[PDB]
């Protein structure tokens, strides 16, 4: 429905794998947009599978907490994804919100919206599989939206085996780290859990430098899992009996500023067992959100 | 547990039901194709079955490819000499969508016996993407089957493999399966499999989930039951060959039932 002659490029605003992201302006409607260029002239395998999943999945997900794909300009050597423009990502904001910190209303607003967006994903058979602050876009109105659906995947029920070692390491769920045959919606919840903690502290909760260091950081915070807390764990392909056995520290030490309700919700987001880990849908009803609102960012 | 997504399985089923109506091919498109026939399509699909076996590709990928082909042929008139190029581009796209490790484009060129160029294959890929407007997350018979499977008490791998087989047979013949939705063929296949292996019938529990009864599935069942009975004689045989394998519990070697008793 669109053409590149009605857009005016403004400035670079980022980079994905298949190129740069540009802020642009629709010269007829005034609308501000992000253009994601996907390289095809240089592409010797045709349209990338990342892009095919990104475009096909995003055309179906119309939700206020998911970045909206407005258009796809299919030239012969170029492919342009037109999204609604959002001013910033959560990582930039957290870095600029230091010294003051992010206010709880806004942490609570953002988490709530994130859960709404993820639940909608999961309800349309879609795993995001790279939730991290750099991929969450905020606007000046108070919105936050899940973005970068390049690692996303349409799932079937029950799930089959999908690509292993997905999710940026600091945000990867333990069942991926242990090389489990199957993973499901619970991996996205784990990521949001890390992000929740991260919004409170302004630092990553499990900043590992390797798969094993990542596991060990997790274990040292939540305790090394056993068959009681997580039946199956000692059988998982990359479980090893030699794993050091760390005690679960009291959860009020993991994120000291968090209140009772916050702690409850965070613990349920970081449950070892993917079967007991809370769903996005259930999390929406948690008392943490009893007083939630949608305030604008403070900066 | 969470691998069966209990908090989202209903939502998903409801959403696929809506989407199968949107991703549906035109039931009467072959008669409006001047140069191709149900028989040419059957040859093509049977070949794509063989291609998936050679490249060890998911069954889901095969089903997606056929969905793409049928939708494409619904709006685009195609000479018989180009039918296979469409199917190749379809299988590449399905593979990039669904597979962890899709085959390289060169491999798709190679299975066509250099009938087509790499340039031809990549140009048809763009065309199918334009004609489909990138709407590739289509519901398949398999996505319904796998949910229907969760209602088995208890689970039978022969039931499951035999349902997969039957649903797959249905890809081969536009007449008469183009008239039936993925969800309804999956339901016919599941019941026919269950009845053949264990003697049991479509469960109350799937009536609740789907709204389908044996009353409403009866048309597809009578067709599927004929297709099963006649499968040894069908000119296409790749699916039967495929389901001899132990991977699928050799279900193609089971004897169809003579009668369904309603
Ligand atoms: Br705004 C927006 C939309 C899509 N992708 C983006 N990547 C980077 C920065 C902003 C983006
Ligand atoms: Br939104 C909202 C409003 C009132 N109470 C609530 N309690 C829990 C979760 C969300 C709530
Ligand atoms: Br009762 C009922 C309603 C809807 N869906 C269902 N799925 C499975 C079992 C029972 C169901």
């Amino acid at each position: 429905p669109g053409s590149m002659e009605n857009f005016q490029k403004v400035e670079k605003i980022g980079e994905g794998t298949y190129g740069v992201v540009y802020k642009a302006r629709n010269k007829l409607t005034g609308e501000v947009v992000a253009l994601k260029k996907i390289r095809l002239d240089t592409e010797t395998e045709g349209v990338p599978s990342t892009a095919i999943r990104e475009i096909s999945l995003l055309k179906e997900l119309n939700h206020p907490n998911i970045v909206k794909l407005l258009d796809v300009i299919h030239t012969e050597n170029k492919l342009y994804l037109v999204f609604e423009f959002l001013h910033q990502d959560l990582k930039k904001f957290m870095d600029a919100s230091a010294l003051t910190g992010i206010p709880l209303p806004l942490i609570k607003s953002y988490l709530f919206q994130l859960l709404q967006g993820l639940a909608f994903c999961h309800s349309h058979r879609v795993l995001h599989r790279d939730l991290k602050p750099q991929n969450l876009l905020i606007n000046t109105e108070g919105a936050i939206k899940l973005a970068d659906f390049g690692l996303a995947r349409a799932f079937g029920v029950p799930v089959r085996t999908y690509t292993h070692e997905v999710v940026t390491l600091w945000y990867r769920a333990p069942e991926i780290l242990l090389g489990c045959k199957y993973y499901s919606t619970a991996v996205d919840i784990w990521s949001l859990g890390c992000i929740f903690a991260e919004m409170v502290t302004r630092r990553a909760l499990f900043p590992g430098d390797s798969e094993i260091d990542q596991l060990f950081r997790i274990f040292r915070t939540l305790g090394t899992p056993d068959e009681v807390v997580w039946p199956g764990v000692t059988s998982m392909p990359d479980y090893k009996p030699s794993f050091p056995k760390w005690a679960r520290q009291d959860f009020s030490k993991v994120v000291p500023p968090l209140d009772e309700d916050g702690r409850s919700l965070l613990s349920q987001m970081l449950h070892y067992d993917p079967n007991k880990r809370i769903s996005a849908k259930a999390a929406l009803a948690h008392p943490f959100f009893q007083d939630v609102t949608k305030p604008v960012p403070h900066l | 547990g969470v691998n069966e997504v209990p908090d989202y399985h209903e939502d998903i089923h409801t959403y696929l039901r809506e989407m199968e109506v949107k991703c549906k091919p035109k039931v009467g498109y072959m008669k409006k194709q001047p140069d191709i026939t149900n028989s040419m399509r059957a040859i093509l699909v049977d070949w794509l079955v063989e291609v998936g076996e050679e490249y060890k590709l998911q069954n889901e990928t095969l089903h997606l490819a056929v969905n793409y082909i049928d939708r494409f042929l619904s709006s685009m008139s195609v000479l018989r000499g180009k039918l296979q190029l469409v199917g190749t581009a379809a299988m590449l796209l399905a593979s990039k969508f669904e597979e962890i490790y899709p085959p390289e484009v060169a491999e798709f060129v190679y299975i066509t016996d250099d009938t087509y160029t790499k340039k031809q294959v990549l140009r048809m890929e763009h065309l199918v993407l334009k004609v489909l407007a990138f709407d590739l997350a289509a519901p398949t018979i398999n996505q319904f089957l796998t949910q229907y499977f969760l209602h088995q008490q208890p689970a039978n791998c022969k039931v499951e493999s035999l349902a997969m087989f039957l649903g797959e047979l249905s890809l081969i013949d536009a007449d008469p399966y183009l008239k039936y939705l993925p969800s309804v063929i999956a339901a016919a296949a599941f019941h026919l499999a269950l009845y053949t292996v264990t003697g049991q019938s479509w469960p109350e529990s799937l009536v609740q989930k789907t709204g389908y009864t044996l009353e409403t599935l009866k048309p597809c069942l009578l067709d599927l039951h004929q297709t099963y009975l006649r499968a040894p004689q069908h000119a296409q045989q790749s699916i039967r060959e495929k389901y001899k394998n132990s991977k699928y519990h050799g279900v193609s070697l089971l004897n169809p039932p003579e009668t369904l008793n309603v």
